[PDB]
């Protein structure tokens, strides 16, 4: 039995144009634990993405939170882009920064 | 308040692609301070939290030692219950094991927990009395016949009841400007209208620790938790959390409804209004 | 701290 990831994209604190922040790729609920995640900048796979260690809740699903060092502005659009055996093509998540 | 320590141990089996993967993380309340990698460089419990830092090398050595034996021990059971079950050798699967303890706000035990899981379903579990075993299916009985038999639960019990209570506190201590700390919400509302008789009102906590909060919206003072959308709570990666909770309102009526937002942080409970 | 014995064979 598998468990397909709940997935929210956010930033670290509320966007301002030009002013440097995080934007993070929180995913959960899933089993089995194998997973990719990608944070994408206008469709481009950005590079150097730092993850959690991976750990689980008390319904046995797996958690993880992935982020990266960024500087919104009103040009660029982000995207979470998660990979797992639940999803028969990777589900892409835009970023809301009222979300 | 009281305060939680758990041990999360996750092995997973990759069939012709050498032993299986072993990640071990410690948490106090929702703080991570520990991991171990088998995959990582270094073959140590090594430290995810500033106060952790600080112990030396008899704990470290001792910490090593335990999720080495826990990794070896797993990677067994990987093939036991392989066995147990009638499952192939081409297919991977998991093991979980989750154990730790809480204490009091005067430090005191309350309750101790081991649990296991095989695929991400209940295995086997320790019960509350930290004397007897609920075993989930058949295999699981096996387990728990061999369990008895080597009197498992007694050394739990010792663990639980004893040095897992005795680090909690001392942990709470040494890393006590940050984990006996409440940072309470920031909160703030957003409004977005959908079209030209629905908008959104949108409540936010951020930057509050520890991570339960409570999010309510209501109308008149009504409860309107059944209208209300939530997310889970979530890490801002900084060592806070976030929650948000919506409601779809007729525009013009906005000024009757009301957030309350409870923290174990906050003086008195929050009312946010549009 | 975690536990030094409990590990035992299912």
């Amino acid at each position: 039995i598998q468990r397909t990831p709940k997935i929210q994209v956010y930033s670290r604190h509320p966007a301002e144009n030009g002013k440097s922040n995080f934007l993070n790729c929180y995913v959960s609920g899933f089993h089995p634990s194998d997973i990719e995640v990608d944070l994408l900048k206008n469709g481009e796979r950005i590079e150097k993405v730092e993850h959690s260690d991976l750990s689980f809740s008390k319904d046995w699903s797996f958690y993880l939170l992935y982020y990266t060092e960024f500087t919104p502005t009103e040009k660029d659009e982000y995207a979470c882009r998660v990979n797992h055996v639940t999803l028969s093509q990777p589900k892409i998540v835009k970023w809301d920064r009222d979300m | 308040g009281s305060h939680s320590m758990r041990y999360f141990y996750t092995s997973v089996s990759r069939p012709g692609r050498g032993e299986p993967r072993f990640i071990a993380v410690g948490y106090v309340d929702d703080t991570q301070f520990v991991r171990f990698d088998s995959d990582a460089a270094s073959q140590r419990m090594e430290p995810r939290a500033p106060w952790i830092e600080q112990e030396g090398p008899e704990y470290w050595d001792q910490e090593t030692r335990n999720v080495k034996a826990q990794s070896q021990t797993d990677r067994v059971d990987l093939g036991t219950l392989r066995g147990y079950y009638n499952q192939s050798e081409d297919g991977s699967h998991t093991i979980q094991i989750m154990y730790g303890c809480d204490v009091g706000p005067d430090g005191r035990f309350l309750r101790g927990y081991r649990q296991d899981a095989y695929d991400g379903k209940d295995y086997i579990a320790l019960n509350e009395d930290l004397r007897s075993w609920t075993a989930a299916d058949m295999a699981a009985q096996i387990t728990k016949r061999k369990w008895e038999a080597a009197h498992a639960a007694e050394q739990q019990r010792a663990y639980l009841e004893g040095r897992c209570v005795e680090w909690l506190r001392r942990y709470l201590e040494n890393g006590k400007e940050t984990l006996q700390r409440t940072d309470p919400p920031k909160t703030h509302m957003t409004h977005h209208p959908i079209s030209d008789h629905e908008a959104t009102l949108r409540c936010w906590a951020l930057g509050f620790y520890p991570a339960e909060i409570t999010l309510t919206w209501q109308r008149d003072g009504e409860d309107q938790t059944q209208d209300t959308e939530l997310v889970e709570t979530r890490p801002a990666g900084d060592g806070t959390f976030q929650k948000w909770a919506a409601v779809v309102v007729p525009s013009g009526e906005e000024q009757r409804y009301t957030c309350h937002v409870q923290h174990e942080g906050l003086p008195k409970p929050l009312t946010l209004r549009w | 701290s975690s536990c030094s014995s409990c590990p035992l064979s299912k």
